[PDB]
């Protein structure tokens, strides 16, 4: 088995945990959601080959970038999320999270990652974004990014309804070998 | 007085001088546990430290404690080591909106004070923890423990790949059933974040 780093990445509450969580669990945290998840090595299968990957959930929050160096080393891939829920932590993907990631871990694969796919449409959101003048990431905008910071390449996924989850850790498996 | 680790530089060098020539199958069992602790110690918490009900985890728990009891398995020098936990480790009428804009509840607080501070418990998991406090999820989980580990107490030391899946954490596996008082359980304000947070001091005994 080929054994492989994944650190997940993104703003503060952009839904990182709850990606790792419903991931393994295989189910949606309501009540007792933890900041950061527990170690686990989830073992994946792409094309006959088994991975053994071990992913390390970290802290989006500002206070915690003096801590956060201390996931990064000898990483195989990068989950780098922001919400479709929240324009504001896509464009802290070209801001914050690509030169945090690009000077520790110098040309690790990337895979963006659209997080609260279910938002997407949905009244409320939409509706407290107009307050703003804005409005959910669309999908070409995720991608149009992905390929201006150098992505391996694009998703969407929600925890809450586990779209598309799967699929993520397939791809970050693909570019970790 | 308890040897506490200030960087990366004292924890590597502390680090060398523990034990770490286990035998293949005793490195297989403490590796296994760092992939996922969940499956061990939740499993002895719900079982109550009894292994009868599941021939494989039976014989997975059985393996890692011989890892951790061989004579040779112990920390030399008293230290202090660290762990962070969510708020429901003080029981499940708690979660982590205990802290609230890095103010904690008085309140609940107060009543979580009164049920454990000065307790004597048993724990039925391992014990995970770090000689560096900024190392694991001190900082980043809602409570914080400071364990004051005694000279001779059994332990694994974990930082490289042969004996952990998650190198870089700095790790002391204390083994199961160990026993501790929490002599003390406070507020303290970090001196960064400028947040409140939930310490609590332990003694190994
Ligand atoms: N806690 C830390 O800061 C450290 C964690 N680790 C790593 O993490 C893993 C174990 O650490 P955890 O995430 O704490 O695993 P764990 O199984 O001890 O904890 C899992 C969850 O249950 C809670 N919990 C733990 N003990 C409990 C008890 N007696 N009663 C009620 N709730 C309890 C914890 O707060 C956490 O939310 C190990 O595999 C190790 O690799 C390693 C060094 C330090
Ligand atoms: N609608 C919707 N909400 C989600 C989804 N995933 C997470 N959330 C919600 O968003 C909030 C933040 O999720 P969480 O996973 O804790 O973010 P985080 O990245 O771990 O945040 P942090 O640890 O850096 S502060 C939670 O209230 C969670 O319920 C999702 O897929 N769809
Ligand atoms: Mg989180």
């Amino acid at each position: 088995a080929i054994r492989k780093k994944l650190v997940i990445v993104g703003d503060g509450a952009c839904g990182k945990t709850c990606l790792l969580i419903v991931n393994s669990k295989d189910q949606f945290p309501e009540v007792y959601v933890p900041t950061v998840f527990e170690n686990y090595v989830a073992d994946i299968e792409v094309d006959g080959k088994q991975v053994e990957l071990a992913l390390w959930d970290t802290a989006g929050q500002e206070d915690y970038d003096r801590l956060r160096p201390l996931s990064y080393p000898d990483t195989d891939v990068i989950l780098m999320c922001f919400s479709i829920d929240s324009p504001d932590s896509l464009e802290n993907i070209p801001e914050k999270w690509t030169p945090e990631v690009k000077h520790f871990c110098p040309n690790v694969p990337i895979i963006l990652v659209g997080n609260k796919k279910d938002l997407r449409n949905d009244e409320h959101t939409r509706r407290e974004l107009a307050k703003m003048k804005q409005e959910p990431v669309k999908p070409e905008e995720g991608r149009d990014m992905a390929n201006r910071i150098g992505a391996f390449g694009y998703m969407e996924c929600s925890a809450k309804t586990k779209d598309g989850v799967r699929e993520v850790f397939e791809m970050a498996t693909r570019a970790a070998l | 007085k308890y040897k506490l680790c200030t960087n990366k530089e004292e924890a590597d060098a502390w680090g060398k001088k523990q034990f770490n020539k286990w035998s293949k199958e005793e490195k297989s069992a403490i590796r296994d546990y760092t992939k996922n602790a969940r499956p061990y110690n939740e499993f002895l918490r719900m079982h109550a430290g009894k292994l009868d009900s599941d021939p494989t985890m039976k014989k997975k728990i059985e393996s890692l404690d011989k890892a951790l009891n061989r004579k040779e398995a112990k920390v030399n020098d008293n230290i202090k080591v660290y762990r962070g936990d969510d708020a429901w480790i003080f029981g499940k009428e708690y979660d982590n909106s205990i802290i609230k804009n890095g103010k904690v509840d008085r309140e609940k607080f107060k009543e979580i004070q009164k049920k454990f501070q000065g307790k004597t418990t048993t724990e039925f998991g391992y014990i995970s923890t770090s000689i560096l406090i900024d190392a694991g999820y001190a900082k980043t989980r809602p409570v914080m423990t400071e364990f004051k580990v005694g000279s001779g107490t059994h332990g694994a030391y974990m930082n490289s790949d042969d004996l952990t899946a998650y190198p870089g954490q700095y790790e002391l596996l204390l083994p199961r059933n160990t026993v501790y008082k929490i002599e003390k359980i406070y507020i303290a304000i970090d001196n960064n974040t400028q947040k409140e947070q939930i310490k609590v001091e332990a003694t190994i005994k």
